[PDB]
C-alpha cells in the first residue's frame, strides 16, 4: 500500500495472508468469507509468465494478523488448504480477466476479536454502493512504494473511478469483471495498492445495515501511485454466481 | 458467516475506526 | 525477515 497508514488492531478481521511454506515468504493478501473459505486473486496461485503455479501443499493461510513478519502467538491462526478452486475462465494470458479463486481450509477457524468474515455483496448493495466517487478501502502488507515493506498492515481509502476514465488510462483491455479506483491527478490526494497487495480485499461499509462488504479483490496496476493511473480490481459481484456454485458443491 | 461484516472491536461495541466516516461521507 | 513459525504447521 502506497500513501496508506498503519491499521488499527481488529480493523480488518477478515484480512488473510497467503504464506509460502518454503521458502517462508509472503505471497499475497486474501480474505475470510466464512469459517472455512478464503477468497483471493487467481493470479496469486497461477501465473505462467512468472512460472507461478501453487498447489494446496505449497501454501499456508495466516488469519488474524497485524504484524507482517512476526508469528503472532495466541492471536493469529495458521491454516492448511484442503482444495484450491480457480475460476475456469480466468485469463492469465491477456488482461487477468476473472482473476478470482477460492481456497477451502482443512479445518474451520474459530472466530475471535481478530478473526471474523466479511460479507459478499448482493444485487442491491452492489448497485447502491458501486458508484464512481464512492470510496472503498484496501488493505495489505505490500510494498509501500515503487512503480519498502511495512511492519504492520496498511490501509488506504480510495474512490471508485468512472469506467471511461479507467479505460483511457491504460492500453490493457478492460472487461466488465473489473473496476478501477484511485484519485485523479487534480484531486490532491494519493494512495494505491502495490506489489504484495494482490489478492487483498476492497471493502465498503453499507450505510443501510452497517456491515462491511467485499466489493473487489486487488488485481493489477501499472506502477504504484502514478498520476493518471489507477488500480484495477476483480468485480466480486459480477462473479458471485461462480462463488455460490463452488461453495454449493464441494 | 451470518454475523458477517460486523467487527467484534468496532460495530459490535459501537466504536468507529479512525477513517470510516470518510467512506460514509462519500456515499452521496 | 519473517519469524519462524512452529513446526506443527511445517
Ligand atoms: C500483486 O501484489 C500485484 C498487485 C499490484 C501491483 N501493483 C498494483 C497492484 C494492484 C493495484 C494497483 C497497483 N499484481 C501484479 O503485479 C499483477 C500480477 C500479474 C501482473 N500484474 C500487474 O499488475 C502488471 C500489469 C498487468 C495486468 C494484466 C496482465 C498482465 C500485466 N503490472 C505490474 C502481485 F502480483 F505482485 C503478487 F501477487 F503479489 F505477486
Ligand atoms: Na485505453
Amino acid at each position: 500500500i502506497v500513501e496508506g497508514s498503519d491499521a488499527e488492531i481488529g480493523m480488518s478481521p477478515w484480512q488473510v495472508m497467503l504464506f509460502r511454506k518454503s521458502p517462508q515468504e509472503l505471497l499475497c493478501g486474501a480474505s475470510l468469507i466464512s469459517d472455512r473459505w478464503v477468497l483471493t486473486a487467481a493470479h496469486c496461485l497461477l501465473y505462467p509468465p512468472w512460472d507461478k503455479n501453487f498447489t494446496e501443499n505449497d501454501l499456508l493461510v495466516r488469519i488474524g494478523k497485524h504484524s507482517r513478519t512476526r508469528y503472532e502467538r495466541n492471536i493469529e491462526k495458521i491454516s492448511m488448504l484442503e482444495k484450491i478452486y480457480i475460476h475456469p475462465r480466468y485469463n492469465w494470458r491477456e488482461n487477468l480477466d476473472r482473476d478470482i479463486a477460492l481456497m477451502k481450509l482443512k479445518k474451520p477457524v474459530a472466530f475471535s476479536d481478530y478473526i471474523h468474515p466479511v460479507c459478499l455483496p448482493d444485487r442491491e448493495t452492489a448497485a447502491s454502493l458501486l458508484q464512481a466517487g464512492y470510496k472503498g478501502r484496501v488493505t495489505g502488507w505490500g510494498n509501500l512504494k515503487e512503480t519498502g515493506q511495512p511492519s504492520v498492515l496498511q490501509v488506504v481509502n480510495l474512490p471508485i473511478v468512472e469506467r471511461p476514465v479507467c479505460k483511457d488510462s491504460t492500453r490493457i483491455r478492460i472487461t466488465d469483471n473489473m473496476f478501477c479506483a484511485g484519485y485523479k491527478p487534480d484531486e490532491g490526494k494519493r494512495g494505491d495498492a502495490c506489489e504484495g497487495d494482490s489478492g487483498g480485499p476492497f471493502v465498503m461499509k453499507s450505510p443501510f445495515n452497517n456491515r462491511w462488504y467485499q466489493m473487489g479483490i486487488v488485481s493489477w496496476g501499472e506502477g504504484c501511485d502514478r498520476d493518471g493511473k489507477y488500480g484495477f480490481y476483480t468485480h466480486v459481484f459480477r462473479l458471485k454466481k461462480w462463488i455460490q456454485k463452488v461453495i454449493d458443491q464441494f | 458467516e451470518a454475523d458477517c461484516g460486523l467487527r467484534p472491536l468496532f460495530e459490535k461495541k459501537s466504536l468507529e475506526d479512525k477513517t470510516e466516516r470518510e467512506l460514509l461521507e462519500s456515499y452521496i | 525477515d519473517f519469524e519462524e513459525i512452529p513446526e506443527e504447521y511445517l
